[PDB]
DNA sequence: ATCGATCGATCGATTTTTTTTTTTTT
DNA sequence: TCGATCGATCGAT
C-alpha cells in the first residue's frame, strides 16, 4: 500500500535519521550489540519517538498487533540481510518497550482499556512452571497419506496433495514449530493497598523469549496489553456472563536489577577511569558513604569496605571458601545507627525486607509435602534463599526469639542451608551478606569496661562476627555545638560523587575483576595474631579466631578493589591491621592504651 | 553413547524437541514397574470383520506382549543458577532393560529426548541410551566395570604396609593437625560385620561418631567432606520423628513415600543434634540400635528396617 | 440493622451494581438503594412444561453510600482554592489576635476543667510537621508522640473518647479488645484462597491519622516491642506468612499509662515509678502527667460543671470561638510551606547547648528534633512561614516543664 | 421434467470426594 | 439414551 507501508520505511529513515548522545545514535548499533550476544530481544525508546515522529501514538491504538508485527519485519529485513550468516541461530526476532508516560495503579482498569497500550505493576504470587506450545498448522492426512501442507482458530481447507481431498487427517508429532510458554499471577503490593482489605489481581501471559526471568515474590514493571478471553461459555447465563480478563506481556523492566545492567553511555561511561588512578581518592568512599552524620568516620569506611567486597576463590574440591562477611554496631540506643543502613538498602544491588521478630526461622509455609492438592502447598525456608549474594538487614538482634537467632547460624560461614521434616530433603546454598545495628542490655551503655558481660551474645556466635564497632558517647561541648550547627543546617533545604556512580563503580568492581594475592610479606600476621592472643586471653579475647584473619587479607583485596588494582602492596594491608587495632582497642578498657603502647612500632 | 559436552534443565525449550541431546543432573526417586507392551491379537476403527455393530473390539491377551515401563527423574546440579531460586526437575521414562540401572541419589550422565504426550501440551524425557558420570566415580555406586587391573592395583595397594598412616592424612590437603582426631574418622565408612545368628540377635553392624567442641576447629569442612567423599546426605537441626504417611490425591490410599531409608549401605552425618529439640529424637534413638524402623500409623505394620550408621557434630554453652 | 427483627437469620439478598456505580461502594456501610427486582435467567419437583427451576435475584441502580462521608475543605469568598479557605473575612481575625493561643486553648474544653497545659500542648497532635522540598537522603518526619499517665479516672479517657470524633480518619479504639491482630491481620492457617491471608491489622488502619490506645501499660510485650521501632522508622516487617511484608504506618500516638500501685508516692525514680523497659520513653517527647490531690475547692467546681450539664436551658458556660471555624482554621494552617531563615535558626546552638548545660548535671538529639517540630507547629499556629525566635522560647520552655516534671 | 423441503434411518458421545497426618504458630 | 447427518422422497414449479 501507499500510506500502509510507510511504517517499516519510517523505522528504516528512523534507525539512521535521529541521533542524540553526540553522534552514532544507539539503535545504529544497538541492534549489532544484539546480535552479536545471540539476544533477540531489541528494545524501543517511547521518547525517541516522540522526540522524532509523534506520529507513532494515535496509528497505534486501533490494532497494536499489527504495530508490533510491521516492527518487527523490519527487524528482520534488516539483520538477516545484513547477516546472512545469522539465519541459524533462532531466525526470529521482537521488539521492546520501556518508556511509557504513565503508571496505572491495579483495580483501575475496565473495559474503556480494552486492547491496546497499557502500564502496570505489582508482584508475583504462585503460577505455572515452565511448559512449551505450538505454533503452525501442518496435519498428515490419514486417507491417502500425504500431509495437508502448511496454514486461537482452525484453518482446515479442502486443497491438499491428496487430489484437494481427504477431510479426515492424523498428526505427527515432529516437523512442526514450538513456542515456549508460562504463566504468572499479578498482585498489587501490601503497600499502595486501600489500607487494609483483600487486594484485587489478574493473570498476565508472557511468551517464549520471557521466561525464567520472573520469580515468586518479587518486584515488577510490565507495559503488557489488556486481553479478552473471547468467549467463557456464553450461553443461558449467571447474572452475569461467565466472562475473563487476561493481559499480554510485552516488556518486562524488573525493579531489584540483580545483574550488571545499565546500558552504556558514549562517552559518559569511563567515568570510571576520569577519576579512579588518583591516591586522595581513597577517602572519597566517605564523602559519598553517607553524608549525614558529622562524626563516625571509621565504622561507615568499613561498611563501605564489606559493601565491596566478593570472592569464591573454591579451591579443588574442598569447598566453597568465603566472600561475604558479617558485621555488627551493637553500641547503644540513640546514636544515629538505624539511617546508616538505608542508604545501603536504597544504594546496593540486592537485599531483603526483615526487622527483628521474624518466623521462629523455621519460616512461612517452609516445609510443605509435594501434592496438588491445598493449591500446590507453598514451600520456602526463610529469607537468605531469596536473597542470595546480597544483603540481610536486621535489627534489634538482643530482642529475638533466641530460637531463631539460633537458626540463621549456619549461613554465616558455610553460606548453605539444609533441610528435612517433609517428604523431601531437597538442599540449597544461602551466600549473602549480613549486617545488625542492634542494642544492647543495661539501659544505655557500659563505660570501656568489657563486652561479653555487656550483652548476652554467647560464645560460638560472636566468633563467626569478626568486624566490631561500636557507638561509645560521651560529653564535649564543642562538638555538640558542631554537630547541632551541621543538623540545623541540614534542615536548611528548602524550595563530592553522587549516588549517581558507586552503585555503576561497585557493581563493575564486584563483578569483572577478581583479584588475587602475592608472597609479599605475609609471615608479619602470623607474630600480629600471636600478639593479639597472648596479651588478650581471659579479658573480653574469646572471639580471637581465623576467620577474622581470613578478613585481614580479604580486606585488603577488598581495598585493592577499591583501587581495582587487582593486585596489592604493603599499604592496604597495614591499613586493615591499623582498622583492627583501632576497633579492638576501642572494645577494650578505660586503659584504651594496652595495644597503643605494644603498637607504636608498627605505627 | 558420546562424550561431545553436557547441558543443563534451562535450556530445554521449544528447539531442543524430538532430538537427541546430552545432559547431567540428579535424581530423587522414581516409580514401580507396571507394564508395558507392543502387539496384541489406538483408534480402532469402526467396521466390524446380519450383523455386528459399532466396534465390538475383544482384546485377545493370550496373543499380547509385554516389555517393561520405570518413569525415571531428573533435578538439577547445584552449581547452575539456583540462587536467587530453588532447583526444578523433571521426570522420565524407560523402556526395556533399564529399570534397577539407577537407584536414586546418583550423579548422570543421559542421552534422551524432550519429546510429547498430546496449545499448552505437556512434557516428558526419556532414555535413547543412558550412561553416567564420573565426578570422580560420579556413577561407582552399584555395578562394575572395574577390571583385573583395577582389582590388581587395589589389592596390590591392600599388602601395601604402609596405607593407613597414609589414609590419615588424605582428608585435607589444607589443614594442619588433628590426626588423632581423624584415625576412625575413615572407618567409620569401612563398617564391620553383621552377623545375623540362629536366635534373634542381628548385632549392630556398623558404627557412629560424636563430636562437639569450641567453633575455630574446622568441624563443618570436615563434615562436607566425609559426605563428599560411597553414598550419604547431610542435613542438620530443623529435621523425621514422623515418617511420610501422605496421599496421593489421586485414588485417595494412603502411600508411604518413606530418608535414613537413603543410606542402607551409605552413610548419614548430621551438626546439631544440640538445637534441634526432642520432638524429633526418639524415632532415631530407635533406628540406630535395631535398624528395623517401624511404622503403626493407619491400617499398616509395615516395620521396614535400613541399615545406616550416623555422624554428629555439636555445640555447647559457654 | 436499621431493621432488626428476632427469630430468623441474616436473610440473604443478591444484589447488583452498574459501572458508575461500581468502587464506591465499600465494606462497613448503610445504602438507600433501587428496588428493580427481576427474573433471574435441583429440589423444584414441581411440574414441567414447554410448547425449569429458578431461584431469586435483584439488581439496582442507584447508591446513596452515607454514614461514610467528610469531604475535605471544599464565606464565600476569593482564596487560593474554591472554598478551601474562602472564610477569609474571619480567618484573617484567626490569624492575627493577640490571645488567639487562650482562645483557642478553651475552645474545645468548656465541658471540662482540670490543668491548662496539656489543653494548651495537644494541639501539637493535630497540627503539623514540615512537608519540605529535600533530596532522596531519608524520610524526614512531621507529627510526633504524646504521653499520659495519672492518677485513677481524673478523666483521663474522656480527652481521646472525644478526640476520635472531632477530626476525620483517626478512629480509636484498644487492641485488647481483640487478639494480637492490633498490629498484624488475624492470622489465618485454613484454606480459602491460599491458606495464609495477613496484610491488615487495626493500628495500620491510621494512616495520617491517629489511633490512640488505653490501658497502655498492661499489653504484652509483641505488640509492644514492634512498637518500638514502628513509630521512628515507620514501616513495619515481619514473617511466617508474609510475601515480604512491606508496609507503612505513617502517624502519631497517645498513651494511656497507669502508675504500678495506681498513687504517685514519690520514693523512687520515674523510670522506676513505672518499672518498664527504658528506651522507649524518650521518643515520646512530652509527658504531662495529671496529679490528684485533696482539696474540696476544686471538686466544688467540678460539681458545679454538672451544675450545667442537666439543668437542661443553659447547661454550659459561654464561649468566644465556635468548632467548624476553628477546625477549618487548622485544615487551612497546613498547607503553607513554611520557611526557616531566622537568628533562632542560627541561634539554637546555644539553647540546646544551655538545655544540656543543664542536663551536664536522659540526654540527647531526640529530644532536639522534637524541639524545631513543636515549635515549627506552633508557628503553624501562627497562619505564617518563616520561622521566629519565640516559638522557640515557648518550646523551650514546654521541654523543660517535661523534664522538671519527670525530675524527682 | 428440475428442484427444495421434510421424514426418517444412521451415525457417534456421555456417566470419580470426605479424613487424615504432618505442620506452624498461638 | 440423546443429538445432528445424510440420504431419500413428494409437491411445486
Ligand atoms: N548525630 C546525628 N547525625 C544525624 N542524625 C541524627 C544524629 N543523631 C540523631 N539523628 C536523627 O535522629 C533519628 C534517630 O535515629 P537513630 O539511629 O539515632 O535512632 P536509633 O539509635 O537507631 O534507635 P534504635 O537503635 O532504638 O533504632 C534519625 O532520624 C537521625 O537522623
Ligand atoms: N585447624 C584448622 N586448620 C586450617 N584451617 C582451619 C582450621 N580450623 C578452621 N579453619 C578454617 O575455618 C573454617 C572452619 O570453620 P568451621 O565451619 O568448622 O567452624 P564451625 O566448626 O562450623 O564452628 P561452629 O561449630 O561454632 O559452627 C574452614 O573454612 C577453614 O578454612
Ligand atoms: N476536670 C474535669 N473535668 C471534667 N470531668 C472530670 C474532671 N475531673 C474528673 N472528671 C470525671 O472523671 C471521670 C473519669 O472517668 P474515666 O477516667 O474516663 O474512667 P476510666 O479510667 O475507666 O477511663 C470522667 O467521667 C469525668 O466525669
Amino acid at each position: 500500500l501507499g500510506p500502509r507501508t510507510e511504517i517499516a520505511n519510517r523505522f528504516q529513515s528512523f534507525l539512521r535519521t535521529f541521533v542524540d548522545e553526540r553522534g552514532a545514535y544507539t539503535y545504529r548499533d544497538r541492534i549489532r550489540r544484539m546480535c552479536e550476544q545471540n539476544m533477540s530481544s531489541f528494545v524501543v525508546s517511547y521518547t525517541d519517538l516522540a522526540n522524532k515522529e509523534h506520529v507513532l501514538a494515535y496509528f497505534l491504538p486501533e490494532a497494536p498487533f499489527q504495530m508490533l508485527e510491521i516492527f518487527d519485519k523490519v527487524a528482520k529485513d534488516m539483520v538477516l540481510s545484513i547477516f546472512p550468516t545469522y539465519e541459524r541461530v533462532t531466525t526470529e526476532i521482537h521488539v521492546r518497550i520501556s518508556e511509557l508516560p504513565l503508571i496505572e495503579e491495579l483495580r483501575t482498569f475496565r473495559k474503556l482499556h480494552l486492547n491496546q497500550l497499557v502500564r502496570t505493576l505489582g508482584v508475583v504470587t504462585a503460577t505455572t512452571g515452565v511448559l512449551p506450545q505450538l505454533s503452525v498448522i501442518k496435519y498428515d492426512c490419514v486417507k491417502c497419506g500425504y500431509v495437508l501442507g502448511p496454514f486461537n482458530t482452525e484453518i482446515k481447507p479442502g486443497s491438499c496433495p491428496e487430489c484437494q481431498s481427504t477431510g479426515p487427517f492424523s498428526i505427527n508429532m515432529e516437523q512442526t514449530l514450538y513456542r515456549n510458554y508460562q504463566k504468572i499471577t499479578l498482585q498489587e503490593s501490601p503497600g499502595r493497598i486501600p489500607a487494609g482489605r483483600i487486594p484485587r489481581s489478574k493473570d498476565v501471559i508472557l511468551l517464549a523469549d520471557l521466561c525464567d526471568q520472573c520469580k515468586p515474590g518479587d518486584e515488577l514493571e510490565v507495559t503488557g496489553i489488556y486481553t479478552n478471553n473471547y468467549d467463557g461459555s456464553l450461553n443461558t447465563d449467571q447474572g452475569f456472563p461467565v466472562f475473563a480478563t487476561v493481559i499480554i506481556a510485552n516488556h518486562v523492566v524488573v525493579k531489584d536489577s540483580k545483574q550488571v545492567v545499565q546500558s552504556l553511555t558514549d562517552e559518559d561511561i569511563a567515568t570510571i577511569q576520569k577519576l579512579s588512578k588518583d591516591p586522595r581518592i581513597v577517602e572519597r568512599v566517605v564523602a559519598s558513604m553517607a553524608p549525614s552524620i558529622y562524626g563516625h568516620d571509621y565504622i561507615k569506611r568499613a561498611l563501605a569496605l564489606a559493601l565491596f567486597g566478593g570472592e569464591s576463590k573454591n579451591p579443588g574440591e574442598k569447598h566453597k571458601v568465603r566472600g561475604d562477611i558479617n558485621l555488627l554496631i551493637c553500641g547503644d540506643p540513640g546514636t544515629a545507627k538505624s539511617q546508616f543502613l538505608k542508604y545501603t538498602e536504597k544504594v546496593a544491588p540486592r537485599a531483603v525486607f526483615t526487622t527483628g521478630q521474624g518466623a521462629s526461622a523455621v519460616g512461612l509455609t517452609a516445609y510443605v509435602r509435594r501434592n496438588p492438592v491445598s493449591r500446590e502447598w507453598t514451600l520456602e525456608a526463610g529469607a537468605l534463599v531469596l536473597a542470595d549474594q546480597g544483603v540481610c538487614l536486621i535489627d534489634e538482634f538482643d530482642k529475638m526469639n533466641d530460637q531463631d537467632r539460633t537458626s540463621i547460624h549456619e549461613a554465616m560461614e558455610q553460606q548453605s542451608i539444609s533441610i528435612s521434616k517433609a517428604g523431601i530433603v531437597t538442599s540449597l546454598q544461602a551466600r549473602c551478606t549480613v549486617i545488625a545495628a542492634a542494642n544492647p542490655i543495661g539501659g544505655r551503655y557500659d563505660p570501656s569496661m568489657t563486652f561479653s558481660e555487656n550483652v548476652n551474645l554467647s560464645e560460638p556466635i560472636l566468633s563467626r562476627f569478626d568486624v566490631l564497632c561500636v557507638v561509645k558517647d560521651e560529653f564535649d561541648p564543642m562538638q555538640d555545638q558542631q554537630l547541632a550547627k551541621f543538623v540545623v543546617h541540614s534542615h536548611m533545604k528548602h524550595h563530592e560523587i553522587p549516588q549517581d556512580l558507586l552503585r555503576q563503580y561497585i557493581v563493575y568492581a564486584k563483578e569483572n575483576i577478581r583479584p588475587k594475592l602475592t608472597n609479599i610479606d605475609e609471615d608479619k600476621i602470623a607474630k600480629m595474631y600471636a600478639q593479639l592472643r597472648q596479651e588478650s586471653f581471659a579479658t573480653g579475647s574469646l572471639p580471637i579466631t581465623v576467620r577474622h584473619i581470613e578478613s585481614v587479607i580479604r580486606m585488603s583485596e577488598a581495598h585493592a578493589r577499591m583501587h581495582l588494582r587487582e593486585n596489592v602492596m604493603e599499604a592496604d594491608v597495614s591499613m586493615a591491621i591499623r582498622m583492627m587495632l583501632e576497633s579492638f582497642i576501642e572494645a577494650q578498657k578505660f586503659s584504651v592504651m594496652k595495644k597503643m603502647r605494644s603498637t607504636f612500632q608498627k605505627y | 553413547s558420546s562424550n561431545a559436552n553436557p547441558t543443563n534443565i534451562r535450556q530445554l525449550k521449544s528447539d531442543c524437541v524430538s532430538k537427541l541431546v546430552k545432559i547431567a543432573g540428579i535424581i530423587v526417586a522414581a516409580s514401580g514397574i507396571s507394564a508395558k507392551a507392543t502387539r496384541m491379537s489406538y483408534a480402532l476403527p469402526r467396521k466390524c470383520n446380519p450383523k455386528c455393530p459399532l466396534d465390538p473390539f475383544f482384546i485377545m491377551p493370550d496373543k499380547c506382549k509385554c516389555v517393561d515401563f520405570q518413569t525415571l527423574k531428573l533435578q538439577e546440579l547445584p552449581d547452575f543458577v539456583p540462587q536467587g531460586e530453588i532447583p526444578r526437575h523433571l521426570q522420565l521414562f524407560c523402556d526395556r532393560s533399564l529399570c534397577e540401572r539407577v537407584v536414586p541419589g546418583n550423579r548422570v550422565l543421559i542421552q534422551g529426548i524432550y519429546s510429547i504426550r498430546k496449545g499448552v501440551r505437556a512434557p516428558y524425557m526419556r532414555v535413547v541410551g543412558i550412561t553416567v558420570d564420573s565426578e570422580g566415580a560420579g556413577a561407582i555406586s552399584r555395578y562394575s566395570n572395574i577390571t583385573s587391573d583395577e582389582e590388581e592395583h587395589f589389592r596390590r595397594m591392600a599388602a601395601s604396609g604402609d596405607i593407613y598412616e597414609r589414609l590419615s592424612q588424605s582428608l585435607a590437603p589444607s589443614i594442619f593437625g588433628s590426626r588423632d582426631i581423624k584415625k576412625a574418622i575413615t572407618c567409620m565408612l569401612f563398617g564391620g560385620s553383621r552377623k545375623r545368628l540362629p536366635d534373634g540377635l542381628c548385632r549392630r553392624g556398623d558404627i557412629n561418631v560424636l563430636l562437639l567442641g569450641d567453633p575455630g576447629t574446622a568441624k563443618s569442612q570436615l563434615l562436607k567432606f566425609v559426605e563428599k567423599v560411597p553414598i550419604a546426605v547431610y542435613t542438620s537441626g530443623k529435621g523425621g520423628l514422623t515418617a511420610s504417611v501422605m496421599k496421593d490425591p489421586q485414588t485417595r490410599n494412603f502411600v508411604m513415600e518413606g530418608a535414613m531409608v537413603l543410606a542402607d549401605g551409605g552413610v548419614v552425618c548430621i551438626d546439631e543434634f544440640d538445637k534441634m529439640r526432642e520432638d524429633d529424637r526418639v524415632a532415631i534413638h530407635e533406628a540406630m540400635e535395631q535398624q528395623t524402623i517401624s511404622i503403626a500409623k493407619a491400617g499398616i505394620t509395615t516395620t521396614l528396617n535400613s541399615r545406616c550408621s550416623v555422624l554428629a557434630a555439636a555445640n555447647s554453652i559457654f | 440493622q436499621a431493621e432488626l427483627p428476632r427469630g430468623c437469620i441474616p436473610r440473604a439478598v443478591e444484589i447488583i451494581l452498574r459501572s458508575e456505580l461500581v468502587e464506591t461502594v465499600q465494606a462497613g456501610d448503610r445504602y438507600d438503594f433501587t428496588g428493580t427486582l427481576i427474573v433471574v435467567p435441583l429440589a423444584g419437583v414441581g411440574t414441567r412444561a414447554e410448547n425449569l427451576n429458578y431461584r431469586m435475584a435483584f439488581l439496582a441502580c442507584s447508591v446513596q453510600a452515607t454514614t461514610a462521608r467528610f469531604g475535605g475543605t471544599d464565606t464565600a469568598e476569593d482564596m487560593k482554592k474554591q472554598m478551601t479557605d474562602a472564610e477569609w473575612h474571619k480567618i484573617y481575625e484567626m490569624s492575627k489576635d493577640r490571645n488567639l493561643y487562650q482562645n483557642l486553648i478553651s475552645s474545645l474544653f468548656p465541658s471540662i476543667y482540670g490543668n491548662d497545659e496539656v489543653k494548651r500542648g495537644i494541639l501539637l497532635q493535630q497540627f503539623g510537621g514540615v512537608a519540605k522540598t529535600t533530596t532522596e537522603k531519608t524520610s524526614l518526619r512531621g507529627d510526633i508522640n504524646v504521653c499520659i499517665v495519672g492518677d485513677p479516672s481524673t478523666a483521663k479517657s474522656q480527652f481521646l473518647k472525644q478526640v476520635s470524633d472531632f477530626s476525620p480518619r483517626a478512629i480509636y479504639t484498644s487492641g485488647k479488645a481483640s487478639s494480637a491482630a492490633g498490629l498484624t491481620a488475624a492470622v489465618v492457617r485454613d484454606e480459602e484462597s491460599f491458606d495464609f491471608v495477613i496484610e491488615a491489622g487495626a493500628l495500620m488502619l491510621a494512616d495520617n491519622g491517629i489511633c490512640c490506645i488505653d490501658e497502655f501499660d498492661k499489653m504484652d510485650q509483641r505488640d509492644q516491642v514492634a512498637i518500638h521501632e514502628a513509630m521512628e522508622q515507620q514501616t513495619i516487617s515481619i514473617a511466617r506468612a508474609g510475601v515480604r511484608a512491606t508496609l507503612n504506618a505513617r502517624t502519631s500516638i497517645l498513651a494511656a499509662a497507669n502508675p504500678i500501685n495506681g498513687r504517685y508516692d514519690r520514693s523512687k525514680s520515674l523510670q522506676q515509678n513505672i518499672q518498664l523497659s527504658a528506651p522507649i520513653m524518650s521518643r515520646f517527647d512530652l509527658f504531662f502527667i495529671l496529679v490528684d490531690e485533696c482539696n474540696e475547692v476544686v471538686d466544688y467546681a467540678i460539681a458545679r460543671k454538672i451544675v450545667d450539664l442537666h439543668s437542661n436551658i443553659e447547661e454550659s458556660v459561654e464561649r468566644a470561638y465556635t468548632r467548624e471555624e476553628v477546625l477549618r482554621y487548622v485544615t487551612f494552617a497546613r498547607q503553607f510551606k513554611p520557611v526557616i531563615s531566622q537568628e533562632a535558626g542560627h541561634m539554637l546552638v546555644e539553647n540546646y547547648g544551655h538545655l544540656r548545660q543543664r542536663d551536664t548535671g536522659r540526654i540527647t538529639v531526640r529530644q532536639l528534633e522534637s524541639m524545631i517540630r513543636l515549635s515549627e507547629a506552633m508557628a503553624k499556629l501562627e497562619c505564617s512561614n518563616r520561622v521566629l525566635e519565640r516559638h522557640v522560647k515557648e518550646a523551650f520552655r514546654l521541654l523543660n516543664k517535661s523534664i522538671i516534671r519527670v525530675e524527682q
